[PDB]
RNA sequence: CGCUGAAAGCAUCUAAGCGGGAAGCCCGCCCCAAGAUGAGGCCUCCCGGCAGCCGGUAAGGACCCGGGAAGACCA
RNA sequence: CGAUGUCGGCUCGUCGCAUCCUGGGGCUGAAGAAGGUCCCAAGGGUUGGGCUGUUCGCCCAUUAAAGCGGCACGCGAGCUG
């Protein structure tokens, strides 16, 4: 879980989906799996 | 031709169920009756206000996430004695405690002002030891 | 949650297979029941106990009424078990067994206007190198202006001991029915015949 | 003071302090806080009537 | 295209709509849908729908899911629902005893699972696990604490898989 | 970290929901505690001359000893 | 500036978390073990000694770890000097 400020999509399959009002970038990939912080 | 001062009368009981209604708001108006603003003769200096006896005091509700987001703190004096309490929490602890705090911080300061929360009575549920004191119904 | 009153008599070790186990000797029965808490009646269940019995011309009238309204005879001291119903009439050590696992409450052995380091156990000062007249004093007891205040229950002189303070989990060693004694594993608080009471421990 | 027993009294009759204030104004009456106040504790007929002319006034 | 979409209703389906609350008694059981009081319940013989008083996304939202909840109701009471789960790893497997569910899959004791109301725990192998039910929602919970006692590793196809779940593992050694 | 899942035909842990989830928080353990002036509750005991007044008084208490692992004193 | 006593040590703590260990978890160039990183987490702990006035630091032996800071670089109507 990549937790940054510039959460963004890096793969194709990098979507984005604003969960729990956070917005976190879940992939498939796990190194893509990203939260906002 | 001084202004007007009313004679002692005996304040008149009053029922009023907080089931449904809104935490603030009939907590104001809880506010208002008991500080006796309703009644032309009212004084300032003088605790003259209505007893009131609110029943169902559990059932009120709370717009938005206030059930978690609104934290009913408290203090002891010892380090650390910051008591952190969640509005739901304080709900299945103490319901009424929550419409008299409520009503607490809406009532003025001082001892006229603690006489009015003594004359105020929360009960959560239906029932109210009161019967005899004939509590009259008012919708608010 | 059964529990009797006693009384400590002094401890002692015993040999339970070949180890010298110390315990304490505990006069708990015969307690006789005087009251029950009943909820509806006192919002909660408990009992009341009766330990040692007292001369009937140093009973005042209300205690006397307070036994005849049971059929216990006049007795010195008087407590409560929280939450245990003892169906007979005189809870006595027959509810305990060896082995089993009590927590006991007694006064501590009240060490009167104790110091700071007795009671808390703060280090004090040095015995030497220049300590000016603060061999066992605190030292300091708080910050400079901010806050400027000393906090509530700041460790500092006053009473340590001769308080209510039950020690847990302890071992029932032996029951002596006949003398209705008790030997429990390790100390328990209070002075040699001062009172206590045993209950089942709350551990697991 | 007198505005609270007045607004009090007004309420009592279904409008509130500012309404009552701004009719008696419309409706061309000059009495003051005090004698308003002293009417509604005292005169809850004549203090009536002059709700009557308030609500006249709209 | 979905709250948009009707909600055909075939019996044995009993739909009877209460204020927040459908009551929907199937051949496998019964139960009663959480309704939305703004979303409006078409109940007609057939096929029962769903209507969004506006077109917000609080409406579309609670549309969509009106429908999709109440089609798995009547789906659930009707036919209601199972779900298979792949054991794997050596000697890890599985079996019922009585209605809890005993699952060996390498730890210090096995594990039982307790099936709570109905939850079906079909025991086809000591492999392959199958549980069913009424409820869609709760055979998905039940079987995802399944997959969450002994999850799938990384490294090795050494544990519980989902019917249908993939297994796309990195490298080791 | 999830089940169900629409908005958004798919998917989505969330937006309706339900769950799991930490030496964390609440309770739970001990201690204090009705000045908790909201002064709580149970048991027992007590019963006139001039909202009171006074009276000796009831129950009871106190003072006074003789002490006490109680204690500076007091308690 | 008709006085707010200044480093250090001691005693006593209390608190923040920007967490050193302990708890939970994500990702991994995570085979396991051990790790790295990040996330949540302040309940508790955070050793002893040599040198030096020292704080600091180095070293010694450990430890789960040997946290960083605020509190007038806390604390002299508490001590030392
Ligand atoms: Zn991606």
């Amino acid at each position: 879980m990549k937790v940054r400020a510039s959460v963004k999509r890096i793969c194709d399959k990098c979507k984005v989906i604003r969960r729990h009002g956070r917005v976190y970038v879940i992939c498939e990939n796990p190194k893509h799996k990203q939260r906002q912080g | 031709m001084k202004t007007y001062v009313p004679k002692q009368v005996e304040p008149r009981w009053v029922l009023i169920d907080a089931e449904g209604k809104t935490l603030g708001r009939l907590a104001t108006k809880i506010a208002t009756l008991l500080r006796g603003k309703h009644r032309p003769d009212w004084t300032p200096n003088v605790a003259m206000g209505d007893f009131v006896v609110v029943v169902n005091a559990d059932k009120i509700r709370v717009t938005g996430k206030k059930l978690e987001q609104k934290i009913y703190t408290r203090y002891s004096g010892y380090p650390g004695g910051l008591k952190k309490i969640p509005l739901e929490k304080m709900l299945a602890t103490h319901p009424e405690r929550v419409l008299e705090h409520a009503v607490k911080g809406m009532l003025p300061k001082g001892p006229l002002g603690r006489r009015l929360f003594k004359r105020l009575k929360v009960y959560a549920g239906p029932d109210h030891p009161h019967q005899a004191q004939r509590p009259e119904k008012l919708e608010v | 949650m059964k529990g009797i009153l006693g009384v400590k008599v002094g401890m002692t070790r015993i040999f339970r297979d070949d180890r010298a186990v110390p315990v304490t000797v505990i006069l708990a029965g015969p307690c006789p029941v005087v009251q029950r808490r009943t909820p509806e009646k006192d919002g909660y269940t408990a009992v009341q106990l009766g330990f040692l019995p007292q001369n009937p011309k140093r009973v005042n009238r209300p205690l006397k009424g307070h036994f005849a309204k049971a059929g216990v005879e006049p007795v010195r001291i008087l407590r409560e078990i929280r939450d245990f119903n003892p169906e007979g009439d005189t809870v006595t050590v027959e509810i305990f067994k060896p082995g089993e696992r009590v927590d006991v409450t007694g006064t501590s052995k009240g060490r009167g206007f104790a110091g700071v380091m007795k009671r808390w156990n703060f280090a004090g000062g040095p015995d030497s190198h220049g300590a000016h007249k603060i061999h066992r004093h605190p030292g300091s007891i708080g910050n400079r202006k901010t806050p400027g205040r000393v906090y509530k229950g700041k460790k500092m002189a006053g009473h340590y001991g001769a308080e209510r303070v039950t020690v847990m989990n302890l071992e029932v060693v032996d029951v002596i029915p006949e003398e209705n004694l008790l030997l429990v594993k390790g100390a328990v608080p209070g002075p040699n015949g001062g009172l206590v009471i045993v209950r089942e421990t709350k551990k697991a | 003071l007198w505005i609270v027993r007045i607004n009090a009294a007004c309420r009592q009759h279904g409008l509130n302090y500012s309404t009552f204030i701004h009719g008696l104004k419309k409706a061309g009456i000059e009495v003051d806080r005090k004698n308003l106040a002293d009417l509604a504790v005292r005169e809850p007929q004549v203090f009536a009537e002059l709700v009557e002319r308030a609500k006249a006034a709209q | 295209r979905i709250g948009r979409l009707p909600i055909p209703v075939p019996k044995g389906v009993s739909v009877e709509v209460a204020p927040g609350r459908v009551k929907v008694k199937g051949p496998k059981g019964e139960l009663e849908v959480p309704v939305s009081p703004e979303m409006r319940v078409v109940v007609e013989e057939g096929v029962v729908r769903v209507e969004r008083p506006s077109d917000e996304r609080r409406h579309k939202s609670l549309h969509g899911l009106t429908r999709t909840l109440i089609a798995n109701a009547v789906k659930g009471v009707s036919e209601g629902y199972s779900k298979e789960l792949l054991i794997k790893g050596i000697g890890y497997r599985a079996r019922l005893v009585g209605r809890a569910l005993e699952l060996t899959v390498g730890f210090s004791h096995p594990v039982v699972v307790e099936p709570p109301e109905g939850i079906t725990f079909e025991v086809p192998e000591p492999t392959r696990v199958r549980v069913s039910g009424i409820d869609k929602q709760k055979v998905g919970q039940v079987a995802a604490n399944i997959r969450a006692i002994r999850k799938p590793s990384a490294y090795h196809e050494k544990g519980i898989y989902y019917a249908g779940e993939p297994v796309r593992l990195k490298p080791g050694k």
